[PDB]
């Protein structure tokens, strides 16, 4: 189970 | 202790369409999934037995995790070129690592996030799950983005628990080839060089997991500056293999031992030509 | 930019015999960036339908693949591996010693 997309980009 | 670790690889090619993206996920040594834009048909798909069994469901979920971060990572891409004033003709790299380590006793011991830019250290997860370390100015940049925006909140909230919680399932239903260590199968060659001089060499075959040491001892004493070993490298059906050479004076062979130590012996190993 | 250049490895997936089905493996790690370019030889010519696994890295970062073939070994039957990458002026080619 992958994690998903954060908060932001870099 | 086991683990779930997962590897992300993106990079730009400025001219011929938009950056490629690639995922693989292991759980100890032992490869399950692997996502990769360029692929003809770009979805999650299977390398171990025991997730060939989840159902579409959860292949679906998993192949619409990796297209949206295939997307965010090209933005990503776009962000860093600008934060080094890089030329927009130049292929850049960016790396990920994270996972979650399942202690000897079965809880939660460790985590991680880490990234890299063109091969770099760029920005890191603390120990702590809670702070950054940036390499420089560009990514004290992403560090003040995302402690404002609590990144760090949310990625903690997923390597604590959710990625526990697929690990141990993983664990149950691969039991039987993730929970057993295969032992090395050894033995020993012997090479002349010169009218005075020839190569011992010990070998490793066939062990589960990867980590292992292999040394040579001349009377019983260890000897790491002059012994040649090799990275130890997969032989392809799961298991691993490594070898570790000396030269030694003709006619002192039998002054040299080679000391395997791996999980799955119960004694370390001494071997002799 | 990091500019590393590749180690590689040409070996069997089990002690090679005369006669008996097996797997011919090259081993390349430690590069980067990743674009590589990987060729397994027989006789000096390129072998078809050759396998590879999916691009991973290392704690440093660094990248490995593993190329990968069915073959069954002979007493004269001569493969080897050709490896190009941006750190090579000329393609690199490992042959296979079984006897190590």
């Amino acid at each position: 189970g992958a994690d998903g997309v954060g908060k932001s980009a870099l | 202790s086991h683990s779930m670790r997962y590897f992300y690889t993106a990079v730009s090619r400025p001219g011929r369409g938009e950056p490629r993206f690639i995922a693989v996920g292991y759980v100890d040594d032992t490869q399950f999934v692997q996502f990769d834009s360029d692929a003809a048909s770009p979805r999650g798909e299977p390398r171990a037995p025991w997730v060939e069994q989840e159902g579409p469901e959860y292949w679906d979920r998993e192949t619409q995790k990796y297209k949206r971060q295939a997307q965010t990572d090209r933005v990503s891409l776009r962000n860093l070129r600008g934060y080094y004033n890089q030329s927009e003709a130049g292929s850049h790299t960016l790396q990920r690592m994270y996972g979650c380590d399942l202690g000897p006793d079965g809880r939660l011991l460790r985590g991680y996030n880490q990234f890299a830019y063109d091969g770099k250290d760029y920005i890191a997860l603390n120990e702590d799950l809670r702070s950054w370390t940036a390499a420089d100015k560009a990514a004290q940049i992403t560090q003040r983005k995302w402690e404002a925006a609590r990144e760090a909140e949310q990625r903690r909230a997923y390597l604590e628990g959710t990625c526990v919680e697929w690990l141990r399932r993983y664990l149950e239903n691969g039991k039987k080839t993730l929970q057993r260590a295969e032992h090395p199968k050894t033995h020993v060659t012997h090479h002349p060089v010169s009218d005075h001089e020839a190569t011992l060499r010990c070998w490793a075959l066939g062990f589960y997991p990867a980590e292992i040491t292999l040394t040579w001892q001349r009377d019983g004493e260890d000897q790491t500056q002059d012994t040649e070993l090799v990275e130890t490298r997969p032989a392809g059906d799961g298991t691993f293999q490594k070898w570790a050479a000396v030269v030694v004076p003709s006619g002192e062979e039998q002054r040299y031992t080679c000391h395997v130590q791996h999980e799955g012996l119960p004694e370390p190993l001494t071997l002799r030509w | 930019m990091i500019q590393r250049t590749p180690k590689i490895q040409v070996y069997s997936r089990h002690p090679a015999e005369n006669g008996k089905s097996n797997f011919l493996n090259c081993y390349v790690s430690g590069f980067h960036p990743s674009d590589i370019e990987v060729d397994l030889l027989k006789n000096g010519e390129r072998i078809e339908k050759v396998e590879h696994s999916d691009l991973s890295f290392s704690k440093d970062w660094s990248f490995y693949l593993l190329y990968y073939t069915e073959f069954t070994p002979t007493e004269k039957d001569e493969y080897a591996c050709r490896v190009n990458h941006v750190t090579l002026s000329q393609p690199k080619i490992v042959k296979w010693d079984r006897d190590m």
